[PDB]
Order: C-alpha cells, then sequence, then structure tokens
RNA sequence: GAGACCGAUAGCGCACAAGUAGAGUGAUCGAAAGAUGAAAAGCACUUUGAAAAGAGGGUUAAAUAGCACGUGAAAUUGUUGAAAGGGAAGCGCUUGUGACCAGACUUGCGCCCGGCGGAUCAUCCGGUGUUCUCACCGGUGCACUCCGCCGGGCUCAGGCCAG
RNA sequence: CGGGACCGAGGACCGCGCUCUGCAAGGAUGCUGGCGUAAUGGUCACCAGCGACCCGUCUUGAAACACGGACCAAGGAGUCAA
RNA sequence: CCCACCCAUACCCCGCCCUCAGGGUAGAAACGAUGCCCUGAGGAGUAGGCGGCCGUGGAGGUCAGUGACGAAGCCUAGGGC
C-alpha cells in the first residue's frame, strides 16, 4: 500500500450544460472549437458561461449596459451570456451593439429604435471570433430572494 | 464467412457467481445477491468463501460480446432484419428470434447464405 | 505510525515501502532522517549506484505524470534551463550534488525498488549497528541497492 | 392414459392399473418392491403365501419400529410383515393383467413383471377428537398402482502409431 | 435559417424510426445509410448530401440527394442503375462520390456496399454435409 | 381520487411547442424519421387547392 | 355512458343457488368456491372382475382435454438409470475420471495457361439526368478486347495442439 | 561467456539512434511436425490435496446471551395530498 | 555467531477491467464529437451520500415487428453474451 494523506479531487465545475436545448448544444460545440483553436481567453470564458445555469446567469438591463458604455466604451461590442431585459426607468437608450443569448421583445425593440444592433452568440463568433473590442458584462448574482435569505 | 482478425478472447472467470446459501435453500435462486449482513463472511471477504463480483473481472474491450468464433450476436426477426448485416458479415452474426416460424426461418437462412452471414441457430426447426 | 514520522516521510516522498530518494546532506535534512530512522535505511551511494538507479528505474515528473527516461529530449525539455540536457548530466548532478541538485532530485520520481535478492538480515527492524537494517549503514547501502535494484 | 414406463411397447405386453385404492401406500410399496421383476405365477403364489402368513414381505424403507420375524432371512433382513390387504389388491391387479394377456393371446407361462409402481393418491380426510376440545386429522393415504408384464427375454491415429502398427504387422 | 443537418442530427441522434438498438451495437434502417450504422457520418436522411445503394434485379441502384430539391421529396433523389461490369460500377460510384466533392469521405463505404451487393447476387455454393460427432449423435 | 391527474401548462409554452411542431412538420427528413411514408409526395409542406 | 383502475389470495364480504353455507341464547359474526371440448362427438362393441374399475377397441385435430376435466410450477412421493457413504452433509481453489456438449474446419482470393458460352470491351454519335463533369440509355465492337463457366499449374491467407 | 523460467501488449510510415547494402533502433517473427476431431475447449456427477462456523436481528465498545427460521408457492411494508 | 532455504492479497515487471486527471481531433476525405486517438496515477469498507444500469404491470409513438407452418407460460446433466 501507499500512504496518501492528501486526496485527488474530482472537478467541481461544469463541463457540459444540463440543458437539452439543441441550439445551446450547437453553440457549445462552436465555442468548444473556438476555445480549443484560439488563444483568446474570451472564448473560454464564454464557453464556460454557456455551461452555467440560470441562477448563475442573472439578467442584465439596458440601464446597466448604458452605465458600462461610459468612459470610452461607446464603440465596444457588449457581450452578455444571459437574458438582456428592458428598463423603463431609462428614458433614453443610447446607440449600442449588443450580443446576447436572448433579448426581451421590448429591449430588442428599444435597441433597434435607438439605432443599435442585436446579435446572437454565433453572429458574435462570426464577427469577433477572438472577442476583440468587446465588453463582457454580468448581471447581479446576489440580487435574489434566496441569496437575501441565506 | 470467417470473422475479422482479433486478439485472443480471454475470460478472466468462467464460473458464475452463486448466491450465498442458495445451495442450501431451494427458495433462494442461484442468481447473485450481494450479502448485506454486517457479520456475513462472504461480504467481509474471508478466504475459503464465495467470491463477489467486481469490475476487475471485466472483459477486454476489444473482445467483449464476442462469441468464440469472433462474431457479435444480432437478433433478427425477418429478412429485412438479416439484410442489415450486409456490411458486417465479418463482425456480426445473425441469431433468429425464438418466436419466428419455420418458413420465415428458411427465408432468413437463404438470405443469410446469399449475404455470407453466419447464422448461430441455422439448424433449428428443421 | 505517529503523525510526525508520517509527515516527515510524506515530505521525503517515501509513501510506499521500498521507495527511495536522493537527499542532499544538510542539518535540516539530517535531523529529519534521524527522526524517521525506525522506518528507513539510508547511506552514501556511489557512482555505480547512482547511474544504475537512474538508468534502470529513472522516471521524470513531467506535468505531474511519471515518464520513463528513455530519451535525452525529455531531460532537455524539463531540465535544460539549468544546463541538464542529457542523462549523463542528470547522473553528474545527482552524484556531485551540484547547484541544481534540488531541481534534478525533484524531477526524478521516487525510485520504486524491489525486495532485495538474498533477503534482509534475520531481524530486519533493528538498527544496523545492532545487527538489523534500520538507520545509517554509510557505504554499505550500495550492496542493498544492488540487491533491490 | 399414460403409464410411467413409456419405453415398453403394447404389442407383446400386458398392462393393468388401479386408481384411488383405499389401501396403505407404504405397505403397498413394500409389497410391490418385493414382487418386482418376478414371474407372474411366482408372484401370485408369493402373494397368496403373504395372505396365508407363509411368506413375508421385507420392510426396507417403511420399517421404523416394526417387528422382527424369522421369515425375513429369505430376504436377508429381520423386519418383515404380512400386508394381507396390499396382497389382495395386487392379486386382483395381477389377475386383471393376466386376463389382458390372455385376451391379447400372449403366453402367461413366460410373463414377467417388467414394471410395477405405487404412487400416492389424494388423501382421504377424516378427523379425530383429542383432549381439550382439539381436532386432528385422521387421514387415509391411498395409492395408484400400475404394472406392465412382458415376455421374458482405431481411428484418427497418428503417423507414428500407424507406422508402428504396420511394422509389428509385418514382423 | 432555423433548420440544418446539424440540427436534424441533434433532434434525431437519440431516437428515430430507423433506429435498431441492441446489446452488441446500434444499427439504422435508413435507405441513404451506407454500412447501416447510426452516426452523423452515415445518417443519410440527416445529411444534406448523401448516397445510398440498393440491389436491383441485376447489379446495383444508387440514389443521391439533390440539394436544390430538399423540400420536394418526389424529385429529391438522383437514381442511376448500374447493370454492367463490377469495375465500371465501382468507377462510376467512386466518381459520383469523390470527383465533384459530393461526400468524398463516403467513397470507400459506397464501393464496399456495391461490392457486397454484387457478391451477394452471385450463386451460392452448396454446403458440405454435417459430420456427426461424439457418442449420442453418431449412434 | 384527489391525486393530481391534470397538469397545468403555461399557454405561452403550449404555443411555443405548437409552433415548434409545425416548424418540424415542414422538414422532410423529420417526416421520414417519424416513420411517415412521403417518398412520393411532390412537395413538403403539401398544399392542396381548396377547390378540391 | 366511460376509464393510462383490478384480473379469481386481486377487484365489493359475494364474477358461482352470497349476506348463502356455517357459528353464536342473542346483539351479531360470516366464508370457501370461475375455465373439458369448436361441437358431448361425455367412449358403441368385446373381454376380465361382485363392484369400483382395468385392458382392447373407439370419438376428437388433440384424452399428452375422460364431467378428478385449459395450461399444469415448487415443496413432497414412486419407478427406472447413474453415483457416493468408517460418528453430518452442503460450499471455494485446482487436477483427474466418466458421461454429455457448443464452436472452429470443409477452402477462398489473386495470377499464368488451355477449352468453351455471349457480345452491357475502348472510341465516336444522339437523347436524357446530374454533383455541370460525371453517368445511364439507343447505334458502333467482329473477337490480341471485355464478362462468366470448366480443367490444370503457381503464390498467398486459412483450424487445433506442439517442437 | 553460458544454463533456465514466465511473458509477445501494439498493428502502414513518421521518432531516437547504431556496429549504416543493413540493424537486436517507438512491444514476435521465421522454419517444421502430428491431427483436423470431441484431439483442444466447455458443462454435469464423483473421488483427491488444500481452504471454509448458520443465517437474519439485538446489544454495547465488542463478544456471549437472547429472539425468529420444518419445507414450498403466491401475497407482503417510506405512498398520496396540501 | 554463521551459511543457505520456504512463503502474504506486502514490494518489482508485464497483461487486462474500471475511476480520476492531462492533451489531441473541421475552409470537416466528416463523428453513435454523448464518438475516437495518446499519456499518467489510483483501486478495502459499516452508518451515510451520489451516479449508472437490469427487471415487472399499464399509456403514446415507432419497428409496413413476431405468431395456429404455433403467441404466452412451463421443464431442461443443452448452449452463447
Amino acid at each position: 500500500g501507499i500512504d496518501l494523506r492528501w486526496k485527488h479531487v474530482r472537478s467541481s465545475h461544469r463541463k457540459a450544460p444540463k440543458s437539452d436545448n439543441v441550439y445551446l448544444k450547437l453553440l457549445v460545440k462552436l465555442y468548444r472549437f473556438l476555445a480549443r483553436r484560439t488563444e483568446a481567453p474570451f472564448n473560454k470564458v464564454v464557453l464556460r458561461r454557456l455551461f452555467m445555469s440560470r441562477i448563475n446567469r442573472p439578467p442584465v438591463s439596458l440601464s446597466r449596459i448604458a452605465r458600462n458604455l461610459k468612459n470610452g466604451n461607446e464603440k465596444k461590442t457588449v457581450v452578455v451570456v444571459a437574458t438582456v431585459t428592458d428598463d423603463n426607468r431609462l428614458l433614453q437608450v443610447p446607440k449600442m451593439e449588443v450580443a446576447a443569448l436572448r433579448f426581451t421583445a421590448k429591449a430588442r425593440a428599444r435597441i433597434e429604435a435607438a439605432g443599435g444592433r442585436t446579435l446572437t452568440l454565433d453572429q458574435l463568433a462570426l464577427e469577433k471570433p477572438t472577442g476583440a473590442n468587446t465588453l463582457l458584462l454580468r448581471g447581479p448574482k446576489n440580487a435574489r430572494e434566496a441569496v437575501k435569505h441565506f | 464467412v470467417a470473422a475479422k482478425k482479433h486478439v485472443p478472447i480471454v475470460k478472466k472467470r468462467t464460473k458464475r457467481f452463486m448466491r450465498h446459501q442458495s445451495d442450501r435453500f431451494k427458495c433462494l435462486d442461484s442468481a447473485w445477491r450481494k450479502p448485506k449482513g454486517i457479520d456475513n463472511r462472504v461480504r467481509r471477504r474471508f478466504k475459503g468463501n464465495l467470491a463477489m463480483p467486481s469490475i476487475g473481472y471485466g472483459s477486454n474491450k476489444k473482445t467483449k460480446h464476442m462469441m468464440p468464433s469472433g462474431h457479435k450476436a444480432f437478433l433478427v426477426h425477418n429478412v429485412k432484419d438479416v439484410e442489415l448485416l450486409l456490411m458486417h458479415n465479418r463482425t456480426y452474426a445473425a441469431e433468429i428470434a425464438h418466436n419466428v416460424s419455420s418458413r420465415k426461418r428458411i427465408d432468413i437462412i437463404t438470405r443469410a447464405k446469399q449475404l455470407g452471414v453466419k447464422v448461430t441457430n441455422a439448424k433449428a426447426k428443421v | 505510525i505517529p503523525p510526525k514520522p508520517r509527515k516527515i516521510l510524506q515530505l521525503l516522498r517515501l509513501r510506499q515501502i521500498n521507495n527511495g530518494v536522493f537527499v542532499k546532506v544538510t542539518k535540516a535534512t539530517a535531523e529529519m532522517i534521524k527522526i524517521v530512522e525506525p522506518w528507513v535505511a539510508y547511506g552514501y551511494p556511489n557512482l555505480k549506484s547512482v547511474r544504475e538507479l537512474i538508468y534502470k528505474r529513472g522516471y521524470g515528473k513531467v506535468n505531474g505524470q511519471r515518464i520513463p527516461l528513455t530519451d535525452n529530449a525529455i531531460i532537455e525539455e524539463n531540465l535544460g534551463k539549468y544546463g541538464i540536457i542529457c542523462i549523463e548530466d542528470l547522473i553528474h548532478e545527482i552524484f556531485t550534488v551540484g547547484p541544481n541538485f534540488k531541481q534534478a532530485a525533484n524531477f526524478l520520481w521516487p525510485f520504486k525498488l524491489s525486495n532485495p535478492n538474498g533477503g534482509f538480515r534475520p531481524r530486519k527492524f533493528k538498527h544496523f549497528i545492532e545487527g538489523g537494517d534500520l538507520g545509517n549503514r554509510e557505504e554499505h547501502i550500495n550492496a542493498l541497492i544492488r540487491a533491490m535494484n | 392414459v399414460r403409464y410411467a414406463a413409456t419405453e415398453i411397447a403394447p404389442t407383446k405386453s400386458a398392462r393393468a392399473r388401479g386408481s384411488y385404492l383405499r389401501v396403505s401406500f407404504k405397505n403397498t410399496r413394500e409389497t410391490a418392491q418385493a414382487i418386482n421383476g418376478w414371474k407372474l405365477q411366482r408372484a401370485l403364489t408369493f402373494l397368496q403365501n403373504v395372505i396365508d402368513k407363509k411368506e413375508a414381505v421385507p420392510m426396507r424403507r417403511y420399517a421404523g419400529s416394526t417387528g422382527r420375524t424369522a421369515q425375513g432371512k429369505q430376504w436377508g433382513v429381520s423386519r418383515a410383515r404380512w400386508p394381507v390387504k396390499s396382497a389382495q389388491f395386487l392379486i386382483g391387479l395381477l389377475k386383471n393383467a393376466e386376463a389382458n394377456a390372455d385376451a391379447k393371446g400372449l403366453d402367461t407361462g413366460n410373463l414377467i413383471i417388467k414394471h410395477i409402481q405405487v404412487n400416492q393418491a389424494p388423501k382421504q380426510r377424516r378427523r379425530t377428537y383429542r383432549a381439550h376440545g382439539r381436532i386432528n386429522p385422521y387421514m387415509s393415504n391411498p395409492c395408484h398402482i400400475e404394472l406392465i408384464l412382458t415376455e421374458a427375454e482405431e481411428s484418427h491415429l497418428s503417423s507414428r502409431q500407424r507406422g508402428v502398427r504396420i511394422r509389428r504387422a509385418l514382423t | 435559417s432555423n433548420v440544418s443537418a446539424d440540427l436534424i442530427w441533434e433532434v434525431s441522434r437519440n431516437y428515430n424510426s430507423f433506429l435498431v438498438k441492441q446489446r452488441t451495437g446500434t444499427f439504422s434502417r435508413d435507405a441513404l445509410n451506407l454500412t447501416n450504422q447510426h452516426s452523423r457520418k452515415h445518417a443519410g436522411f440527416v445529411n444534406d448530401k448523401a448516397l445510398g445503394i440498393v440491389p436491383a434485379e441485376k447489379g446495383v441502384k444508387v440514389i443521391a440527394k439533390k440539394v436544390k430539391a430538399a423540400n420536394k421529396p418526389a424529385s429529391s433523389l438522383y437514381t442511376v442503375t448500374y447493370k454492367s461490369t463490377a469495375r465500371k460500377a465501382y468507377k462510376a460510384i467512386a466518381s459520383q462520390a469523390a470527383k465533384h466533392g459530393y461526400r468524398a469521405d463516403l467513397r470507400q463505404a459506397a464501393v464496399a456496399r456495391a461490392s457486397a451487393i454484387l457478391r451477394s447476387q452471385r450463386p451460392v455454393k452448396p454446403e458440405p454435409p454435417k459430420k456427426l460427432r461424439g457418442a449420442a449423435a453418431r449412434r | 381520487i384527489w391525486r393530481k391527474w391534470h397538469v397545468k401548462i403555461n399557454q405561452g409554452q403550449k404555443r411555443f411547442a405548437t409552433a415548434s411542431a409545425l416548424a418540424a412538420s415542414a422538414v422532410a427528413p423529420l417526416l421520414m424519421a417519424r416513420g411517415h411514408q412521403v417518398s412520393t409526395v411532390p412537395e413538403v409542406p403539401l398544399v392542396v387547392d381548396s377547390a378540391a
């Protein structure tokens, strides 16, 4: 026998989505290829967030996107691996180019009316395959009733 | 026809795993059941007792599910089933299901002879 | 085994019986080996012992994996920044205890030896000076290396 | 109806059968085993001697705490009895089989009991009263008897082996 | 758009009506499936460009998918019957599989299937009589 | 009898599933994969004149 | 009128002369128990027995369905065959003996000759389809070319145990 | 420089090399014999050498005590709702 | 005190099974990518936790499934996985 005081640890992170969405499966295949064949850390982060669950993907509002568009970020492509929601407290939506998993109808309509562009992640892979000139945004993770009651 | 060339087939254990005390009680079937008594000698693995199945007895991945001729059994019910083995006569053999009638068996055997497919029970119902 | 000798064996990378390591003699190592004397036999290996151990049972730790030292290219990729590009360089560094002895010894996987041909002494778990096998047998470790290699 | 001995053909054999016969199965088994394999006339004479207490049936399996007699020495035992009722039932069956052989035209002077078998019939369920208001079974264990009477009646060698055999044949 | 061969594979990779699943392997009844194996490489009903070979009265019959008629099932198959020498059949099948880039990865499988069908169309040889062996069987 | 026999489904998810099934009904590979015999159908989706 | 219910130890206690038979002074308690066969065609006649029945002979597609009745498990029993047994058997590892078996093999492929039997040889022309350069169809081959068959010869690959 | 035992994983080429027409260099080939069937192999029964307490439950730290088990078939115990 | 010898599931080498880990694999001649290829390490287990599979009654779809030329069931010192 061998004396192993320490213990080899199995991985504690997701390697595949639990979702049976076939479009998400195709997106996972695409970003697996991209993260394997490119040196960009952006593709690895995007693939690992595509693995994640819904409580680990909180929504991002247009007010949050407009907040992060300030100070020289007006021309960067906004990348959100989550749902982009509308905020009616924000009366004036600036022009922006956002790629997301999905948009709400009001958020998509308000972006297109303000003159920006909405993209999917495969369109993001086509136009910025290495994630150049991109602003990666996450929503508030701890802003949940369960997390408040923890 | 003859099977594709393969590594020699090795069975790590030929004898079956018999249930404890199934040789002494007729109400106990000889099918394996893992002993769960905390004082059971077979569960505690004393020497001179029945062996317990484990994954270390597993067969080689290259020869698993191979009959001694080197083929893998494929259960067939009709001529359309046996024609699925057109491209695998050196890897899969055909085995006619038990509830297939004699005349349909003759049809399957004739088609399998044309396709060069081994039939495991070709002498049945003759 | 008590926790302190267990920890010292874990730090000396002696986790299995008949595992062997090369140690550079300082006070900080000699005191550890003196503590774990009831479980180990140690001594001063010669050039023949070093070269035969490295040639027959030499394994390098590459990306956490145990790779046999069958080519000089493995030694070049994993020790070439210290000037060790061949197995003769590795043997020289281990034998002469050079400036990169720590890197060479830690690159060497702990040697998994067999039981000795001819056996141990009749009572194995006494000190060497009492007629046993434990402790420092000095230059007599070479015969044990021949028997267990 | 099917007999247990299916190998025996019915062209030159004679069969007899009795079912649900209220006679002791154990005694009947012992009597049948005593007369198993005998001549028909010898079996009939022996069963009459059993009825007249001149020859005894050896008790071999069903014999626990039975008596001992001098008439077991013919069989090499000490425990033997005289099951008169079993002998009467078997005499009736043997006479029926002899009549069947006469109807078929066989010679009864050369017939042997090739097959004889006693099986347990469904039990007769009487009851008996015990102490303290208890009722126990008082059953009978009857038997089915059947019997049938019949007329009494260098390859793949090696080359070295072949050469040795030819040399020894020539020499 | 919303439909691709990749998506059809993702939908029907776990179950479809052509699937035959057993302990020793998974097979497919699909007509455009060379080697009758369940995989994306061989799923002819899934793939946009695909080939299939069936026996004829004499020779082989090869069907190929037409990419411009995917929504028209009655006119989606390009069918040629080869009833000629086996070498010419192999040459034509390999030409329509590899020369214009129409699934050059299926060339070996297509030639193999044509060869198997043409060998199956040969007359069969009579089997030798069974030799009785042992003790009970010989006597 | 007060076992739960009926399942409440969101109408939006019902309409989503109906749209997905109608979208899958216009894919000729999926029709063959569901065991339908459509090899002689001139076009999928099959539209017949209302005069007939 | 129905059922993603139960299928005769289930489902109501009850699928049957069931709130019956039966028990209790009484209030009350309360079962067990369905299936021959399509059709009784439910065995004429002879023979043996006092009879029950048995044997022949019949009916039936089948009595290996005989009002003990579809199928007919196990416990347990009888016969026959084989075996073991000096105060327990049973079980594990590994040989041997005896009995009984599943496979595997039987020849294939490729050449060189000779003999047959046919021109779905190469090229060109026209039509058609296609992946738009690849094919099929109709004419053209006039037998040193193609395709099968039959005899030989040669090489290779072929089963088991071994040196 | 001999003598012996056990093993032959992989499956076009690629690499490190060497004694460089080639090789013992990133894993066995070559030659030959008998047999081609119960001969090898397998199952069953038995003898032989060695090994081997009767299960479940309970108890405490554990044993022991104690409890249940003549045998077989069918039935038989973490369900539903809020 | 000395020499040789015996053998544990311990130690060394080799094969195989599983688990874990680290790599590779698309202008796809391209794959049950839920696949395949390469490499290394590890393997006892009560209470307890988790995963994958086998089996039974019934429901939808599918296999243009099997079947009076014999379904289901049952017996089997007959075989295969």
